[PDB]
């Protein structure tokens, strides 16, 4: 791989340049080069992963949609026939999102999730293995559309139960997972109700948590407790 | 239009 | 090249696309396989090729200047020394964004100015020859910069002749000309007078043409207008 | 931070 002859602190340094510079395929690419040495990440590792991988997804999921409804306007009753060319660009886009959700999983996959001991990595991995299935869900119409979407509930369950067991209701880690999971149900796997029970139930026992935390944990705490409140105001 | 985790 | 088995009026179709999900190294990926079909381009397809490439350096030039101003606080007195990767990743976005400036200056060579005779394409593409040879000048620091940069004013100054022969006062593409020629002699050439001079005629000339365009004329040209008197107002 | 021509 293009990063092999680099050394490992100079591609954290790197990504964090590429941050600055809101370069995200290249901060993905270092990223990628730092895991396949083979080491552990640390906490703030882990995070310019995600951070790195969430932009360029985010991208080409944006652009996913943007496609995916011009390809919806051309099938309407009345709507002009130009051609094979918004499914073939739709299709491109949606390779190369499928391309770098694969890429991710195989990283989880070769190693990071099995020597990954710890609740706040193993919990961050396995939330990451549910989010990038999800985003395969979200493209996914074929015979495989429903081991993709039990692929991701597997992932965020198993992330869940660590979760409940090994870290306070407070967690930032722990609310994240159960933000997306419940996005999951909702927007995946036709179960808003389930989502709406998750996020409420989540949001309650963070609350009654907030009394043990810092300033600092509090602030951190309540900004996702805030995207749980908005969800469930869009949701009810 | 569900918010999901911030990175 | 990899677009040479798509028609002409795909890729085109793919461009605009590509513009609405704002994947803009892809809208320009198919305007240079357009291009290199040989045909000239439409007013419409010289504004898609336009954009498309204005968009992907520009988020280079971007990059360029956060790591090019990281690498100058690492130059300071009292600064410690964290190694080659600054430079490293500064010359290898630096890279990049001289090869796209190269790529449009060779379409440009390859034989969009050669075939160019109308006034509003030639000025077009000069224009276009003088503002990628600016974005090389911005970086350029060795034996080749004030080549570089005569290149840039070269293009500029064969644009400005034709425009202020061909084209009316009012005409948004001799106003862009002459906004960025401007720009030019104040950022790239050391000449901050003459860029004020050159911004305050033009804005004054096209005052006085105004009276003779359509609503819709008279806004075209009005934007454009506002944005030298945007930079007269930082400038003095 | 001199504004050149949009696209
Ligand atoms: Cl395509
Ligand atoms: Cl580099
Ligand atoms: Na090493
Ligand atoms: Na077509
Ligand atoms: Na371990
Ligand atoms: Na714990
Ligand atoms: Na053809
Ligand atoms: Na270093
Ligand atoms: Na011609
Ligand atoms: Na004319």
């Amino acid at each position: 791989g293009a990063m092999g002859s680099m050394e490992r602190a100079s591609l954290i340094q790197k990504a964090k340049l590429a941050e600055q510079a809101e370069r995200y395929e290249d901060m993905a690419a270092f990223m990628k080069g730092a895991v396949e040495k083979g080491e552990e990440l640390s906490c703030e590792e882990r995070n310019l992963l995600s951070v790195a991988y969430k932009n360029v997804v985010g991208g080409q999921r944006a652009a996913w949609r943007v496609l995916s409804s011009i390809e919806q306007k051309s099938n309407e009753e009345g709507s002009e026939e130009k051609g094979p060319e918004v499914r073939e660009y739709r299709e491109k886009v949606e390779t190369e999102l499928q391309g770098v959700c694969d890429t991710v999983l195989g990283l989880l996959d070769s190693h990071l999730i099995k020597e990954a001991g710890d609740a706040e990595s193993r919990v961050f991995y396995l939330k990451m293995k549910g989010d990038y299935y999800r985003y395969l869900a979200e493209v996914a119409t074929g015979d495989d559309k429903k081991r993709i979407i039990d692929s991701a509930r597997s992932a965020y369950q198993e992330a869940m139960d660590i979760s409940k067991k090994e870290m306070p209701p407070t967690n930032p880690i722990r609310l994240g997972l159960a933000l997306n999971f419940s996005v999951f149900h909702y927007e995946i796997a036709n179960s808003p109700e389930e989502a709406i029970s998750l996020a409420k139930t989540t949001f309650d026992e963070a609350m009654a948590d907030l009394h043990t935390l810092s300033e600092d944990s509090y602030k951190d705490s309540t900004l996702i407790m805030q995207l749980l409140r908005d969800n469930l105001t869009l949701w009810t | 239009n569900a918010n999901s985790s911030p990175v």
